[PDB]
């Protein structure tokens, strides 16, 4: 079955770079991929969409982040990451299904600026 | 996107929620709704408008026209207390609405 | 006479939709390679007219073509292009757990024939994500041969879109269409003698004896669902048209997986499922039957002697 | 008047019948001359 | 170096009869398609030997 966990730092000083990596126990990405993005939510607030990447280098960002974001993918170790140059709880959800939209979610730990 | 932060109903009332965006988004795409219990991650509740994933009963509903959608949770009960979010593809990416706490 | 390249090409998706909603193809192929787009026309200098499909001449396959001949004409070396749009229909098999199907024509698809757009968790998709599409209530021209033909609206249709072709199939319901067990036979009056580690279901009529582990299988195993109802109705069918009613049902219908991998439905009278396959030659059970019988009988005599 | 059937491949089914036939033939012989 | 079409073709029946009664073939294929007949020869400009 699909499976998404998350690791990474949990204390970031302002203006400094954050790295978040999401591991999948699918366990593969393939040309059979669809989308894998990031979703953040400030506790007590609503949900916010971050970035999104395919198994190709191409990716789609939200200009709300003014492209401060920059995501990476390593199919070798079956993971995709993210680089940022505002404090919230994070997530990695995907597309694993024609039709639908965003399905299959992975708890993404909390980080504070 | 736009959502009124709350809604209300007695156990057995056909409660509804609107979902307001522009013509860039909800007009020319597909709406998805999500029942996030607080302290967990969201479950897709309605996909590609009206359509219900396996598990979601007939009680929840879908509806779309113009640049605003809807979600009619008839036969409202207790366990339906959660956080419902709507959202689609704008011309470039994915967006969410505000959110809504259902209270019975 | 000079050369003859002939290459086999998938139509564009807009054309796929035309083909199977009108029973006709356009008399032009166009593909872009590098910068510019290239383009071929049927007879030379032709326009972009529509062309209806008609039946070929035959195997298990069923073909529909838009042109039944080849053509050319006579100062310098000239190269005519013969354009043919052809819809062919092949049977494809696929066996449990249906993670891929294949046609007799060498196409192999790593998608479940029951990957209803929703159920990738309970199914499989493993071809190019780029190229695969699914369309709920989708119209189809129902017979490409005739051009008047009525229209069907298929529940769910997939399209795979490979390099030499576009592949389409009607998505069905697994479990509705596939059952993984088949009625072999029924034994009225079977005898369930118990043993050390195993029950022995000795049937005289089918000349054989079957041994099962002592723990019967949960009747609510999903594996049994497709024959569950038949098996009971097969059972009750007997106790109804077999013996009189001095006999009466002892214990509930219980199911056993036998060594060798049959599955046995038991219903007594008076007065958690191995992925294994079924064993092919049933002598192993006629053998057990032989031993069981002679040994049973020998002990009987020698006892009443001693 | 001749089944279009094929020949069966493993002939144990006939050695099996042979076994039963022999022991049963022999058992009945003894037990008779005993009784 | 450029292309290389190669097509595999049945002889005409008169030639079949020649082949198997003389152990030899004619150095020319001819097939009619649409209107005119087309024709190939072994080495270029050869005759019908
Ligand atoms: C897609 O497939 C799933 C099966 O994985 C379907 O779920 C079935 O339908 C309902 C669930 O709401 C149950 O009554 C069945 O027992 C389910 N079967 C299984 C095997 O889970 C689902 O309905 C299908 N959806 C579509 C649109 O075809
Ligand atoms: C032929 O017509 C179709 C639709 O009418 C069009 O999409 C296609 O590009 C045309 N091909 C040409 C003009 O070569
Ligand atoms: C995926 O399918 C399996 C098998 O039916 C099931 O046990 C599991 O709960 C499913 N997962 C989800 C998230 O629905
Ligand atoms: C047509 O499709 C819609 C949405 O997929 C579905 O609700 C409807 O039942 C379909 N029609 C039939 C006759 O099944
Ligand atoms: C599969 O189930 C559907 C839904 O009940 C039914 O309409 C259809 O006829 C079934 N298919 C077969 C082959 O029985
Ligand atoms: C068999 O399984 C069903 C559910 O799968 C359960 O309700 C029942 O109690 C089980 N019976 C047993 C474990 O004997
Ligand atoms: C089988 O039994 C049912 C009731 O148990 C009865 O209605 C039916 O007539 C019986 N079948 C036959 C062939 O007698
Ligand atoms: C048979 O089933 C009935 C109810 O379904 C139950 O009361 C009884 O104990 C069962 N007998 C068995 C499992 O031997
Ligand atoms: C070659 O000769 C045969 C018989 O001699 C003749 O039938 C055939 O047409 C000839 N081919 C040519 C002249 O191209």
């Amino acid at each position: 079955q699909l499976q998404l966990q998350e690791s990474g730092p949990g204390l970031v000083k302002p203006s400094e770079t954050l790295s978040l990596t999401c591991t999948v126990s699918g366990a593969s990405i393939d040309r059979s991929t669809y989308y894998w993005g990031w979703i953040r939510q400030p506790p007590g607030k609503g949900l916010e969409w971050i970035a999104n990447i395919y198994y190709n280098g191409r990716a789609v960002y939200s200009p709300s982040l003014k492209s401060r974001v920059t995501i990476s993918v390593d199919t070798s170790k079956n993971q995709f990451s993210l680089k940022v140059r505002d404090t919230a709880v994070y997530y990695c959800a995907t597309r694993w299904n024609y039709f639908f939209d965003f399905d299959y979610w992975g708890r993404g730990t909390l980080v504070t600026v | 996107l736009t959502q009124p932060p709350s809604a209300s109903g007695t156990p057995g009332q056909r409660v509804t929620i609107s979902c307001s965006g522009s013509s860039s988004n909800i007009e020319t795409n597909y709406v998805s709704w999500y029942q996030q219990f607080p302290g967990t991650a969201p479950k897709l509740l309605i996909y590609r408008n009206n359509q219900r994933p396996s598990g979601v009963p007939d009680r929840f509903s879908g509806s779309k026209s113009g640049t605003s959608a809807s979600l009619a949770i008839s036969g409202l009960r207790s366990e339906d207390e959660a956080e419902y979010y709507c959202g689609t593809w704008d011309d470039n990416s994915w967006v969410f609405g505000g959110g809504t706490k259902l209270t019975v | 006479l000079l050369g003859s390249n002939t290459e086999y090409v998938a139509p564009p998706m807009w054309e796929i939709h035309h083909i199977n909603s009108h029973s006709q193809c356009y008399s032009s192929y166009s593909r872009v390679i590098a910068g510019t787009v290239f383009v071929a026309y049927h007879r030379d200098s032709y326009e972009n007219k529509t062309m209806q499909l008609m039946p070929d001449d035959y195997t298990h396959s069923t073909r529909y073509v838009t042109v039944k001949d080849q053509w050319h004409s006579r100062n310098l070396t000239r190269e005519t292009s013969n354009l043919n749009c052809m819809v062919t229909i092949t049977t494809a098999r696929s066996k449990y757990p249906y993670h891929f199907f294949a046609t007799s024509t060498g196409d192999v698809v790593d998608i479940s024939p029951f990957y209803n757009g929703t159920n990738r968790n309970a199914s499989y998709f493993g071809e190019n994500a780029d190229k695969f599409f699914i369309f709920p209530n989708y119209t189809i021209v129902s017979d490409f041969g005739r051009p008047n033909s009525a229209l069907e609206t298929h529940r769910l249709v997939a399209f795979l879109e490979r390099a030499d072709s576009v592949i389409s199939w009607d998505i069905q319901d697994e479990k509705n269409v596939t059952c993984q067990l088949t009625f072999w036979e029924a034994s009225e009056r079977t005898i369930r003698s118990e043993a050390e580690d195993s029950y022995h279901f000795s049937s005289a009529k089918m000349t054989a004896t079957f041994l099962s582990k002592k723990q019967e299988v949960n009747m609510s195993d999903s594996a049994l669902d497709c024959v569950r109802d038949e098996a009971i109705n097969k059972l009750q069918q007997i106790f109804n048209t077999s013996y009189n009613q001095t006999y009466e049902k002892y214990g509930n219908v219980s199911v056993f997986e036998t060594t060798g991998g049959l599955v046995v439905f038991w219903q007594g009278i008076k007065q958690h499922l191995s992925n294994m396959e079924s064993v092919h030659n049933l002598v192993y059970a006629q053998l057990q039957f032989t031993y069981d019988t002679l040994r049973g009988y020998i002990n009987r005599a020698l006892a009443q002697i001693a």
